[PDB]
């Protein structure tokens, strides 16, 4: 149920320096 | 990893080393997909062309880990291997056609702060996220130069690219099992994986719902970071149905 | 590598 959620990013609502990266080139 | 940068602590917190025994060395990459269960690349332990054909109790998995050499006390956690399991139809013979294996754990691993598990795809996330353009992330401790070691886990985000232009950039015959990242020469930014981490994964944030899921795994490339070549991945979710299989019966 | 217990 919690795959892929971070405990230090996601978790706690926090990004880390290069992810804004990938979503920006999910453009479709 | 060829023109990364640093991890922050707990970026990638399904990142597993692969870690020989005797002598001690990095083998591979991996990742975490259950307490019991670790994905990886099966050329990391089946190899017959260079004599390569490790068994569980060659090798330690090492889970939670930031620094490459150090033993992180009270962070990292050393599992042993109970039962390998290498893709039937894995081509070594040829072009690493299926390169994919799982390591089932003797032990269930504790999750922390450093150590959580990826998703794996299912039709719908792959349909949307494995696309020319988007962008995945490759995360290891291998080679910082084609021909050195870092200090620290590695990370890059590389562009998945077209697959005919896959296919022209090599001589090896590409299958519907591998998928190619990198930028081009036009694009002026660089960035590849390397000689070390292989069997690490190639992961996407998906936008729908903010969870990381794991598309790749590192598989292979000729030389590192090239002008002109991109790095090959095992197609995670063509292959799933195998990893449901294996983990429902085992 | 350093040395694990
Ligand atoms: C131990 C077996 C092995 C086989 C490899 O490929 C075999 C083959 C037949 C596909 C092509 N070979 C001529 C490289 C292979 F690349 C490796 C190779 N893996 C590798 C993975 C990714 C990159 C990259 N993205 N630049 C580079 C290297 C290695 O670690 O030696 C290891
Ligand atoms: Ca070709
Ligand atoms: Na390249």
């Amino acid at each position: 149920a919690d795959c892929g959620l971070r405990p230090l990013f996601e978790k706690k609502s926090l990004e880390d320096k290069t992810e804004r990266e990938l979503l920006e080139s999910y453009i479709d | 990893i060829v023109e990364g940068s640093d991890a922050e602590i707990g970026m990638s917190p399904w990142q597993v080393m692969l870690f020989r025994k005797s002598p001690q060395e990095l083998l591979c990459g991996a990742s975490l997909i259950s307490d019991r269960w670790v994905l990886t690349a099966a050329h990391c332990l089946l190899y017959p062309p260079w004599d390569k054909n490790f068994t569980e109790n060659d090798l330690l998995v090492r889970i939670g880990k930031h620094s490459r050499t150090r033993y992180e006390r009270n962070i990292e956690k050393i599992s042993m291997l109970e039962k390998i399991y290498i893709h039937p139809r894995y081509n070594w013979r040829e072009n690493l056609d299926r390169d994919i294996a799982l390591m089932k754990l003797k032990k269930p691993v504790a999750f922390s702060d450093y150590i959580h598990p990826v998703c794996l795809p299912d039709r719908e996330t792959a349909a949307s996220l494995l696309q020319a353009g988007y962008k995945g992330r490759v995360t290891g401790w291998g080679n910082l130069k084609e021909t050195g070691q870092p200090s620290v886990l590695q990370v890059v985000n590389l562009p998945i690219v077209e697959r005919p232009v896959c296919k022209d950039s090599t001589r090896i015959r590409i299958t519907d099992n591998m998928f190619c990242a990198g930028y081009k020469p036009d694009e002026g930014k660089r960035g590849d994986a390397c000689e070390g981490d292989s069997g690490g994964p190639f992961v996407m944030k998906s936008p729908f719902n903010n969870r990381w899921y794991q598309m790749g795994i590192v598989s292979w490339g000729e030389g590192c970071d090239r002008d002109g070549k991109y790095g090959f991945y095992t197609h995670v979710f063509r292959l799933k149905k195998w990893i449901q299989k294996v983990i429902d019966q085992f | 590598f350093e040395e694990i217990p």
